[PDB]
């Protein structure tokens, strides 16, 4: 499975690689983005693909018993993925399976107070007998909302659907919150409030029937 | 200088052949290795296969009693078939070029090394789903504006409602409008179904531009274009 | 003995050569026993027939160690005799071995000579001064060993890579047994090798004076052993410690006719039996550490089969 | 528990005196051969 890392922006990371080699080794570093292409940053202990920056480092065996660290200086939000150490040594056999995964983290990033928007059902959603408030909250950090919804004053509670945030290109989160009704009890309720609670911070949108 | 891209159905029955394509526009597909990996959800990703230059595979030993990976000659690509898959299988493949090195630390005469591979170049990745339901396709509903802030910047959107399965591909005015577009992550409703909404920041003064949302579900093959106006 | 493979875990080749195996022994009190795991070489142990074993000298011999404080590395030694009597010393440097020597000196004792153990190669002998000497009792004879002296040494660089480990066990009362514990590091061969161009010019010159006894046209060949014990056919010597036998057929693999280094694969023994009675079995407790010396491998031990051919050996 | 065990087992091995010799000592007198002598 996933083990976490913590590093400061700016500041040199030093990466540990778990089952260490028994003998001469020639490791490999990967960075995998989830669910996008992943991308090997070392191939050679030492060595790394055109392209790659200077920032991103591994240490080589110049002498048996030093450890696999990937080294990064000047870590900055991009460098926030998945590391994964393929790990191919001489007293072992094939290596399948790849390294537990690393999960870098960047702390100290700039939080951002989170952009909310609320949508009423759809006319064409009402015509078929069936609504979906939609309340949607982009660029925001750190990613730990949590979304209430309100029918004037009392809270709903019901027929709610929320996503975990997940992260978009701006290096921010997004989420989106569906309550799902009938359109009785939509026309019904005077104005309904999406509330999006952001650490202290608390932002809600009204929208009512026209 | 090589590109990769991914194409899979994106839905498998159970008990069935999976199969996917991976195709090459860099160069040949016999001077280097290839390989397929798989990223399942909760789980590290796990390295499957692999086929070499001279036409030779070797397969995972969890899985090498149901899979196989063939290579096209006169096509850059290279196949991937997967025999009596379950819902273990769901996962994002991806396609990865793959060099062949060894690592020497004694005598050659004696032996003492060993091949080490490593994955320079991959594939975009294309999500492969297994499932019993049906595919369903997307019903699009525009979610109009408010008339949203104090008044310049102002938000509207498509509402992907309630389809099977994942992913729908969502653009604006065929691609003509990039600014202030956010797609949001889907959501898996109790039905069993995912539904999604796509919105747009524009200024106010522009409302009218014809904003037309292109949504394209690939399993229910159906490209809807639908217009939003207040 | 319970054995398992060590696990190479690459192609399934030499996971015998060296081999886990665990077994009870006795302890310091007699009622009581302990459990305990060691590393045997392949050519210590025998199967039974499962992953059962057995030492190879039970069925033959009573076993004993060697005690760990003593060196089985030969010193100079000087032989001399009493009063009354005296040492002959021919210092003719093309001496056959046999008849009346021209130039003789008297001597009470003779130089230092170590006492080196070896087969089909001497090691840190003495050197002829001038050409090279054959010797034999009835060079005729096939049946009589044909000793050759270099003038010229080849050096020779043997070595075990395996970082091993030593494990003391308690056998009995006052008893402490040294078991091989575990191996640090890479598990390599042990091997040896020798210069190309030094040897292939040592055998030029050894075959130059093989022909003043069977002709300058005839043609001979060298090749490896013929058979027999293990220490005939192999280069069996004792270094650092520790018994290697050495396969020699890329040593004396050409045919000379009228007018870089190479390496040899080791194996270590360490349960030996005496070369006159078997009867009796050493143990050689393993020494820790990565293991390699340097010799002068300075004569030869040939055997001729009756064009000619030659095969090393005497055990 | 009430367990035991000799000094000697973790350190060496034991044998018991024979019971027919005698430990009390008895005068002994030393002495140098032909060409030698005591002062
Ligand atoms: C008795 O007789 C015996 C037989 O005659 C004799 O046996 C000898 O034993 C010794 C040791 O006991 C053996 O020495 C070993 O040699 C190994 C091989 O070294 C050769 O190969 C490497 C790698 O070659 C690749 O890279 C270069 C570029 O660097 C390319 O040009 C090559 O083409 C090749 O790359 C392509 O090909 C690969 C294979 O197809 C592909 O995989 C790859 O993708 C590419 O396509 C060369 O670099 C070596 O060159 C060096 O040596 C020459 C002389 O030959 C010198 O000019 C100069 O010094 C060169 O630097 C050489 O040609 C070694 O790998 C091995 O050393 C490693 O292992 C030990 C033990 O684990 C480590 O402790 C040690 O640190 C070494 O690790 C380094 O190297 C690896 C490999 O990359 C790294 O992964 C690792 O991190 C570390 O790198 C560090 O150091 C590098 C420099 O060394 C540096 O560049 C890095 O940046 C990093 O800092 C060991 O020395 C010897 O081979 C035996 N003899 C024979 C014939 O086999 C015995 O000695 C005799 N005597 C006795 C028993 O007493
Ligand atoms: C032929 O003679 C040579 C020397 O005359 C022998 O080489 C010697 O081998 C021994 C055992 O391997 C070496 O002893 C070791 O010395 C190192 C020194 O650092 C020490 O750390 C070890 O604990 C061990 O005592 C010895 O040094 C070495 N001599 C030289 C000059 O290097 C060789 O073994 C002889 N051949 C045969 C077959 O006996
Ligand atoms: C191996 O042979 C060489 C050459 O005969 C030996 O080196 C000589 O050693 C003697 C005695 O130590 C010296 O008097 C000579 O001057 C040395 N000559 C040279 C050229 O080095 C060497 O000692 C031999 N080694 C062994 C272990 O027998
Ligand atoms: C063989 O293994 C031993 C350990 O079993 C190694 O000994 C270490 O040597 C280093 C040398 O600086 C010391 O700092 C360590 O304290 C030693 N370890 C112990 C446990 O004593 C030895 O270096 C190895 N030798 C080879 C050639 O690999
Ligand atoms: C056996 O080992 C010795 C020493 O490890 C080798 O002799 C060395 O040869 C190099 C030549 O490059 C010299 O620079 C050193 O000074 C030599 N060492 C000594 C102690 O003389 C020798 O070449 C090896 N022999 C073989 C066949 O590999
Ligand atoms: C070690 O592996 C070899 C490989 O064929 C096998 O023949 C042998 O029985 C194995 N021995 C043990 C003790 O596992
Ligand atoms: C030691 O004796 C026990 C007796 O129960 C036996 O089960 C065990 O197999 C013996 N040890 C070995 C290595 O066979
Ligand atoms: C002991 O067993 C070995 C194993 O093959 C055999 O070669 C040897 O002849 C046996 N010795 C006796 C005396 O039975
Ligand atoms: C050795 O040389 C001497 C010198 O004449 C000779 O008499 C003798 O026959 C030779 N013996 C052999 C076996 O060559
Ligand atoms: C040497 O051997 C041959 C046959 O092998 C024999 O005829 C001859 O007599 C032997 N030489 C001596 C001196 O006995
Ligand atoms: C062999 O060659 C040598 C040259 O060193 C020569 O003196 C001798 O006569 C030759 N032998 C024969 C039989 O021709
Ligand atoms: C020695 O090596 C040769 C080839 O290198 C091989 O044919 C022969 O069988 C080997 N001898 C032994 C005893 O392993
Ligand atoms: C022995 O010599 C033959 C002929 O040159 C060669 O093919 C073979 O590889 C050699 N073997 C060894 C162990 O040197
Ligand atoms: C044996 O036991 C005694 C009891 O204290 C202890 O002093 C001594 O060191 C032990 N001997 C050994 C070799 O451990």
């Amino acid at each position: 499975y996933v083990s976490p890392l913590s590093v400061a922006l700016g500041e040199t990371a030093r990466i540990s690689c778990g089952r260490q080699a028994l003998g001469s080794r020639a490791v490999q570093w990967y960075q995998h983005k989830p669910g996008q292409a992943p991308i090997l940053l070392i191939y050679n202990n030492q060595d790394r693909p055109s392209g790659i920056p200077e920032r991103f480092s591994g240490t080589p065996d110049i002498n048996f018993g030093t450890t696999a660290t990937l080294t990064i200086s000047g870590v900055e939000v991009g460098d926030e993925a998945d590391y994964y150490c393929h790990m191919w040594d001489s007293r072992s056999g094939f290596s399948w399976s790849f390294g537990g995964a690393t999960r870098l983290t960047v702390l100290s990033q700039p939080k951002a107070a989170p952009s909310v928007t609320l949508f009423p059902p759809s006319s064409e959603e009402l015509q078929a007998n069936k609504a979906t408030l939609v309340c949607l909250i982009s660029d925001f950090y750190p990613g730990a909302v949590t979304v209430a919804w309100k029918a004037d004053s009392s809270p709903v509670k019901a027929g709610v659907e929320t996503t975990t945030p997940s992260k978009q290109s701006n290096n921010k989160y997004a989420a989106s919150s569906y309550l799902s009704l009938t359109p009785e009890q939509w026309k019904s309720h005077k104005s309904y409030s999406c509330q999006v609670t952001h650490e202290g911070s608390t932002v809600e949108k009204t929208v009512a029937p026209t | 200088q090589v590109q990769l891209q991914e194409s899979g159905p994106g839905l498998v029955r159970p008990s069935e052949t999976l199969s996917v394509t991976c195709i090459v526009s860099g160069g040949s597909i016999s001077n280097y290795y290839w390989t397929w990996i798989r990223q399942s959800p909760g789980k590290g990703l796990e390295w499957i296969g692999y086929i070499s230059d001279r036409e030779t595979t070797t397969y995972n030993p969890s899985l090498n009693s149901r899979a196989v990976i063939s290579r096209d000659t006169s096509k850059n690509q290279l196949s991937l078939q997967l025999r009596s898959v379950t819902t273990a299988d769901t996962a994002i493949y991806f396609c990865a070029t793959a060099r062949r090195g060894q690592r020497i630390y004694g005598v050659v005469s004696f032996g003492e090394f060993f091949y080490y591979y490593y994955m320079d170049v991959w594939g975009k990745g294309t999500a492969v789903t297994v499932s019993s339901a049906s595919t369903k396709g997307p019903s699009v509903f525009p979610l109009a504006p408010s008339s949203s802030t104090s008044g310049g910047t102002a938000a509207l959107g498509c509402l992907v409602k309630d389809y099977f399965p994942e992913p729908v591909t969502v653009s604006w005015n065929s691609g003509a409008l990039t600014s202030g577009v956010h797609t949001f992550p889907a959501v898996l409703q109790s039905s069993g179904l995912y539904s999604l909404s796509s919105v747009v920041t524009v200024p106010s003064s522009s409302l009218t531009q014809t904003y037309i949302c292109n949504v394209n579900h690939k399993p229910s093959n159906t490209k809807v274009d639908k217009k939003v106006e207040p | 003995l319970q054995c398992t493979n060590v696990t190479n875990n690459i192609t399934d080749d030499m996971r015998g050569e060296l081999k886990n195996c665990s077994f009870n022994m006795t302890t310091e009190l007699r009622d009581k026993k302990q459990k305990v795991y060691s590393l045997f070489y392949r050519l210590d142990v025998v199967q039974i027939n499962n992953k059962e074993y057995r030492l190879i000298n039970c069925n033959t011999s009573a076993i004993t160690q060697a005690c760990p404080k003593v060196s089985f590395e030969p010193i100079p030694i000087h032989y001399c005799a009493p009063a009354g009597f005296a040492i002959l010393k021919c210092k003719d440097k093309k001496f056959n071995g046999t008849g009346p020597c021209p130039s003789v000196s008297t001597v009470q004792c003779t130089h230092g000579i170590k006492p080196v153990v070896s087969t089909q190669l001497l090691l840190n002998g003495s050197l002829a001064e001038e050409e090279v000497i054959i010797r034999s009792e009835n060079i005729t004879n096939n049946a009589k060993n044909i000793l050759v002296q270099l003038n010229t040494p080849v050096q020779i660089n043997c070595t075990r890579p395996n970082n091993n480990t030593v494990k003391s066990i308690r056998i009995g009362p006052g008893q402490w047994f040294y078991y091989t514990g575990d191996i640090i590091g890479d598990i390599r061969q042990a091997h040896c090798n020798v210069s190309k161009a030094t040897w292939n010019e040592t055998l030029g010159k050894v075959v130059k004076q093989l022909r003043k006894h069977f002709g300058n046209n005839t043609i001979i060949r060298f090749a490896n052993s013929s058979g027999g014990d293990l220490e005939v056919t192999t280069h069996s010597f004792n270094c650092g410690g520790e018994f290697f036998y050495c396969n020699t057929s890329g040593l004396f693999n050409s045919t000379w006719i009228s007018n870089d280094s190479i390496t040899l694969p080791c194996r270590i023994k360490q349960i030996i039996n005496m070369w006159q009675r078997i009867g009796q079995a050493m143990y050689a407790p393993p020494i820790q550490g990565v293991i390699r010396c340097v010799s002068n491998i300075t004569g030869l031990i040939l055997t001729r089969d009756g064009t000619e051919t030659f095969r090393p050996g005497g055990g």
